[PDB]
């Protein structure tokens, strides 16, 4: 049981990652000034990738 | 209102929020509420690392925004309280000219273009370089001065 | 019986194969979060 | 006859189309026959993303023919109804001036080479921003404002 709870942990630290990675797709471009970059978001694509 | 965008807590001013592009900003480090209850109710994300807050325009108010620029030539700009000397990569303002408050006011040239945010200044006696926040080639970027005080 | 000597690290079949390959843990996806975290932090973190 | 071309639908205008190049071009969402009947009769080539119908110019219409270029400086151009500024990748117009019906005009320069035609508009207070289809370095491309309605 403890190893399915250690197991459940790494994917927990894989969500944690996951969102950490999200919130650094974000604090790249809030909606800077400019709002497009392609050579952003045309290779990243992590989530929501449509906003230029 | 030619540029006048504000953030207002208690009927203090705390600071200046700006629509800019396709961003409403505000500096994180400004506490309170935005004094329309229209805009408070937007989802808004917050960075601590660069002191910024942003939201998404919404459409009926887009007329009102400030156009911009990433290219920022040396010369003379203007912001709320005058003018701004840009030289060496380096901006100055008259000592005395803002304080703890003033964080929020833009930076625009002469054909009303944005280029930068006011975050702070560092007073050197008879002039004062401010500490900014701004914008070039789509990447934000903070430049702070050694000795600078937060507005 | 005669041959009572075992204890918990004891060897088997596939088993600890099984748990090998359990174990394909999460710290390759660790450390690209990690690259995007320090490829955010040397933008402007020359000093401290 | 400078640069339009009348669609009606069932004795209610019904939108424009265009000819540029060797290119017909009509809005897909524009129900409805080009008042040349030796025109309606041509194979059209429907695009959904593009919302856009297209067909072959004959031979025999040589001289209504626009001309083109894919260049697009910032500023302000002309259209039948008046000033249309381009700036910051957007084109606007005074609201009002766009309506439910006037899908089809084209956008033209300065010197009368016909860059875009509109697809529609999304009202942001004192000025409209207009959906658009235009070819930038000769490829098709769609610009569209966030909330955009066809008209």
């Amino acid at each position: 049981s403890v190893a399915s709870f250690v197991l459940l942990s790494m994917v927990g630290t894989a969500v944690g990652m996951c969102v950490c990675a999200r919130r650094r797709c974000i604090t790249p471009y809030e909606l800077t000034p400019g709002a497009t970059v392609p050579f952003l978001l045309s290779l990243l694509c992590c989530v929501r990738t449509t906003k230029a | 209102n030619d540029c006048i965008f504000e953030v207002k807590h208690e009927g203090k001013v705390m600071g200046y929020a700006c629509l800019v592009g396709d961003k409403v900003m505000k500096p994180a480090h400004v506490k309170g509420t935005i004094d329309n209850a229209d805009l408070a109710k937007l989802a808004f994300k917050r960075s601590s690392k660069y002191d910024l807050e942003c939201a998404q325009i919404p459409v009926h108010m887009k007329s009102d925004a400030s156009k911009f620029t990433h290219e920022k030539p040396e010369g003379y700009y203007n912001w709320h309280h005058g003018a701004v000397q840009y030289s060496g990569g380096r901006f100055t303002i008259p000592t005395g000219a803002g304080k703890p408050g003033d964080s929020g006011r833009p930076i625009f040239d002469n054909k009303g273009r944005v280029v930068a945010i006011v975050l702070g200044g560092a007073n050197e006696g008879a002039r004062t370089a401010l500490s900014v926040v701004t914008w070039n080639k789509d990447i934000v970027t903070k430049i702070t001065p050694e000795g600078a005080e937060e507005w | 019986a005669s041959h009572t000597t075992l204890g918990v690290q004891d060897i088997s079949t596939t088993a600890m194969s099984w748990v090998q390959k359990i174990t394909g843990g999460v710290g390759l996806i660790v450390a690209v979060a990690a690259l995007i975290l320090i490829v955010v932090l040397c933008v402007s973190f020359s000093r401290h």
